[PDB]
């Protein structure tokens, strides 16, 4: 289950999070990942980081403006979104998978999925 | 040729001198009839054909009465796939497998399509079942035409299925009582069944007694446990026997040699076809025939064996390398000819690093047979050749340092891109 989601206006920031002992009571080694999808688009994966060292990745697209991370403690997991732009404006789901390979999963290997927390970004 | 008996073991048929027999102490007399196909791997073969059956006629000469309300049933099956033109005989005609009755009570094994069922027969002749199904449209099914364990448990109030070690189903028989269980004991399929039909099965046993989860987990780890590696049905890994390779952290990904480049690319697995609503699963018959070819008195792959890794590019034979230098933590496999260079290591270490039992296998590229140095697995690895958009990529057969740190890791990582399975044709799986 996401939450934090909510208006923003551009470019000010946002703070999601994501209760994650749901979608990995199945699996002892994961990634965690957010994949976003926009009303006209095809889900766009944005950031993963890994339940084994705690490695991060992120899509180009959002390099430099989120950070991922964990508690581990409460196995909650943050996405941090810094200067939003309209671009960003999409429904956002935090997810997992099998930790694979040394790379963040594609959005159709993901294979447990929250309810998504909307995210709107404005101007004009 | 079973695995934890502490006294409860009544019947344990196990192959002895082309022939089956009963182990258990208690003496039965066997008879195995010329339509039944048996091998020194205790496996059986049941066919449509009328003399393909087993007899077994348990002890009437004991005083000792063994079983009274608790009993197991305990054998590893291998059910062939249905045939998609067969799909409605597959799920509306049920047949036995097998049957044990004497006066209108006892116990019977039976199939109906992806179902298998446990019928019990008190001595009024009162029936219940209980059955373990499992999907048939999963893109790769852990049970359709691929060995598996099953143990059937039963007390007073519960009749329970367990599959591979774990509880799946269970029926409530309180308003049953016993069953008279002595009957003989009949293999044959039974029912209105395609003349292409059978069964393969191994290691029956009967138990006098209810069988705990953690007994059958044992069992299932011991009639597991062997020295060689398995192919994707759960039978031994051959040296010279073609191959298609499946990999268990990738499992709609297959491997391809690129039209351009000396190198393995990665392509989704076509999936049926044909538009019936009852079924779904991904192709196995698919990507290069690979082939393990010996580095060096029978054909059995086994663990820590030195290997070359050979598939066929049109008609010739070519070979799996990796290139000395790469000091990247992964690189792309290098496809060729068969071919000698000090530039390229070509001797792979076939390994088993799940402790747990698994039909999936990993392959180690070292230096020479003899030295320490490890230069990586075999696993297939990620390549963004536009951006990194993670929706947007090129995977490859490539060898990685990355997954020598990630296989220490206990418990094993079933899902890590490292862990290969061989797929050979086999008659119980058309597509």
């Amino acid at each position: 289950v996401e939450s934090g989601g909510g208006l923003v206006q551009a470019g000010g920031s946002l703070r999601l999070s994501c209760a994650a002992s749901i979608l990995t009571y199945d699996l002892d080694y994961y990634y965690i990942g957010w994949v976003r999808q926009a009303p006209g688009k095809e889900r766009e994966g944005v950031s993963c980081i890994s339940s084994t060292d705690g490695a991060t990745y992120y899509a180009d697209s959002v390099k430099g403006r989120f950070t991922i991370s964990r508690n581990n403690a409460k196995n909650t997991v943050y996405l941090q979104m810094n200067n939003l732009k309209p671009e960003d404006t999409a429904i956002y789901y935090c997810a997992a998978a099998p930790l694979a390979g040394r790379y963040c999963p594609a959005s159709h290997e993901y294979g447990y999925w929250g309810q998504g927390t909307q995210v709107t970004v404005s101007s004009a | 040729l079973g695995s934890e008996i502490l006294n409860n073991i009544i019947l344990n048929l196990r192959y002895k001198d082309n022939n089956l027999i009963d182990l258990s102490g208690y003496g039965a007399k066997v008879e195995v009839y010329d339509g039944v196909e048996l091998n020194d791997k205790n496996q059986f073969k049941l066919t449509s054909s009328a003399n393909s059956k087993i007899r077994v006629t348990q002890n009437q000469n004991i005083i000792f009465n063994s079983v009274f309300l608790d009993f197991s049933v305990s054998f590893w099956i291998r059910i062939p796939k249905y045939k998609n033109d067969g799909i409605q005989n597959y799920i509306h005609n049920e047949y036995t497998i097998i049957n044990c009755m004497k006066n209108n009570s006892g116990w019977k094994i039976s199939i109906r399509g992806n179902r298998i069922i446990w019928t019990l027969i008190d001595i009024n002749g009162k029936t219940k079942s209980v059955f373990f199904e499992y999907n048939i449209r999963e893109d790769i099914s852990e049970y359709i035409n691929r060995w598996f364990f099953v143990t059937i448990t039963n007390n007073l109030n519960n009749a329970k299925i367990y599959i591979n070690g774990k509880l799946e189903s269970n029926t409530d028989i309180k308003d049953i009582r016993e069953v008279i269980a002595n009957g003989e004991i009949i293999f044959k399929l039974d029912g209105d069944i395609d003349r292409t039909q059978f069964i393969w099965m191994k290691y029956f046993s009967i138990f006098n007694t209810e069988l705990s989860q953690s007994n059958i987990e044992e069992r299932y780890k011991i009639q597991s446990y062997s020295e060689y590696l398995k192919d994707f049905w759960g039978n031994p890994l051959m040296y010279n026997k073609e191959y298609y390779m499946f990999n268990a952290g990738n499992k709609n990904s297959y491997i391809k040699l690129k039209k351009d480049s000396p190198v393995g690319e990665i392509l989704t697995r076509s999936k049926y076809n044909q538009n019936s609503k009852y079924i779904n699963y991904r192709d196995l018959y698919i990507g290069e025939k690979f082939i393990i070819r010996r580095k060096s008195n029978d054909d059995i792959v086994r663990k820590e064996d030195y290997i070359y890794l050979d598939f066929f590019n049109l008609n010739q034979e070519w070979r799996v390398y990796t290139y000395k230098y790469f000091k990247k933590e992964e690189e792309k496999l290098f496809l060729a000819p068969i071919s000698d260079s000090d530039e390229f290591y070509n001797t792979i270490q076939i390994k088993e690093y799940d402790e747990q039992p698994t039909y999936s296998c990993q392959l180690l590229f070292k230096k020479d047979e003899e030295s320490t140095d490890e230069i990586g697995l075999i696993g297939i690895h990620r390549f963004y050749e536009s951006g990194i958009v993670f929706e947007e990529y090129k995977d490859y057969f490539c060898i990685s340092k990355w997954y020598l740190k990630e296989v220490k890791r206990k418990p094993y990582n079933l899902k890590l891109g490292c862990n290969w399975q061989f797929i050979p044709k086999d008659e119980g799986w058309t597509e």
